[PDB]
């Protein structure tokens, strides 16, 4: 018969499936790669960049402060003992009942971080503008005038405090003080404050169940909680003060906020979550060539994890991928 | 060479990093797509992806 030339089937029906098993593959030496080393190159780059600008050294600091310092299993047990777990496991188990979703698909994890939002609110801790008077009666802050602040005393100097705001009682003449301390376990005692302090034990608090929790520091004053909802498996946005589950919008729109900046810190890495909440009103962000800043995380981000080891620092990429897309796009997915 | 849209780049990276599953699938629609990198895939699949780990 032949030579004339046989056709086979069909052509080169291009195999995906091979190409696309393969990269999955080269993907993760890029990645294995990426979070390596610290070649001294880009170490100048940070120890520098850290001097050129203080919106830097600002964000290096708070990494210092607030990426480790949640993971202290003596700090989570105390948290654990003191608070009332009979109580929240059994609200939380109310409202598993009431169906917590077709996929009861770790939605558990999702229903304790809101009733946590509750008893944190409704029963735990207790804000304070002025302080009430120690000597006169519980409510009565209104007849306090303050005469500044200045620094701790002894006593409450243990409890890394920095300031105690001083105020007068004009009806009684004695002196109730109100320290600023950042021991979160000293705030299981006073239980009460300002978004500050209210932020630092709730914090502490998420992390005591073992969630995977970050602290979000807005720079127009205010903080707050990211928590990773294994169930939505995205970062969801928790603030204890307003009692508020996933509402990042809550800042920008309801409040009519105007905010530059969002930084999150977590054991795991820093990130800019500018975007998830700065959704108009949107300032002048002037503060940090954009470049430089996104250096900035990933350097601390990539130091944070020397000590992981190959599958840790892929699967952790790969979810900071997915929030980038989340992000840089305007939804969830 | 290499360019897709910024667009595709994303859900590239979406998809190579949350959704592996589906990258056979997306990988079907580029070269459906962009018919520049219907050759470059054929004609040689491992530049190919070491040009596509450039986004
Ligand atoms: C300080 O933190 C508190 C706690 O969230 C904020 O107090 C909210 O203020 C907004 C602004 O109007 C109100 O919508 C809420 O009613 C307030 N919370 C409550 C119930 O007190 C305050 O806005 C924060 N300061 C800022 C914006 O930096
Ligand atoms: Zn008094």
């Amino acid at each position: 018969s032949s030579g004339l030339v046989p056709r086979g089937s069909h052509m080169n029906n291009i195999d995906f499936d091979s190409i696309a098993k393969m990269l999955l593959i080269k993907y993760k030496d890029f990645i294995l790669s990426k979070f390596k080393k610290a070649a001294p190159v880009e170490n100048i780059r940070f120890q520098n960049l850290v001097h050129t600008n203080q919106f830097a050294q600002g964000v290096l600091g708070q990494s210092q402060h607030l990426c480790t310092v949640y993971d202290n299993p003596s700090w989570h047990s105390i948290v654990l003992e003191t608070l009332d777990l009979d109580l929240i496991y059994k609200n939380v188990d109310k409202e598993f009942a009431k169906d917590g979703h077709a996929e009861g698909e770790n939605i558990y994890t999702d229903y304790l971080v809101k009733e946590l939002l509750r008893y944190f609110k409704q029963d735990f801790f207790k804000w304070c503008n002025k302080p009430d008077c120690n000597h006169c009666g519980q409510n009565t802050s209104e007849n306090m005038t303050p005469l500044g602040s200045q620094g701790p005393n002894g006593e409450e100097s243990k409890f890394n405090c920095g300031t105690v705001e001083i105020y007068k009682c004009n009806r009684c003449g004695n002196i109730t003080r109100f320290p600023r301390y950042n021991d979160p376990i000293k705030l299981l005692e006073t239980r009460k404050g300002r978004c500050g302090e209210w932020c630092n034990l709730f914090t502490l608090i998420l992390k005591s169940f073992g969630l995977d929790v970050r602290y979000v520091w807005n720079r127009e004053d205010h903080v707050w909680c990211e928590y990773f909802s294994n169930f939505l498996n995205r970062w969801v946005h928790v603030d204890s003060c307003e009692q508020s589950f996933d509402q990042p919008y809550i800042y920008s729109i309801n409040w009519n906020k105007k905010m530059s900046y969002c930084i999150a810190f977590g054991k795991d890495g820093v990130v800019d979550v500018s975007k998830r909440y700065i959704l108009q009103n949107e300032l002048p962000r002037d503060q940090i060539k954009e470049e430089d800043l996104k250096f900035l995380c990933q350097f601390i981000t990539k130091r944070l994890r020397y000590s992981l080891n190959d599958d840790e620092i892929y699967q952790l990429a790969c979810r900071d991928e997915q929030e980038q897309i989340e992000l840089i796009r305007g939804k969830t997915q | 060479s290499i360019g897709l849209t910024v667009e595709d780049l994303l859900s590239l990276r979406q998809v190579v990093s949350g959704n592996p599953e589906a990258l056979a699938p997306l990988l079907e629609n580029i070269s459906a797509r962009y018919p520049q990198l219907r050759e470059h895939i054929m004609a040689n699949p491992e530049v190919f992806v070491s040009m596509l780990l450039e986004a």
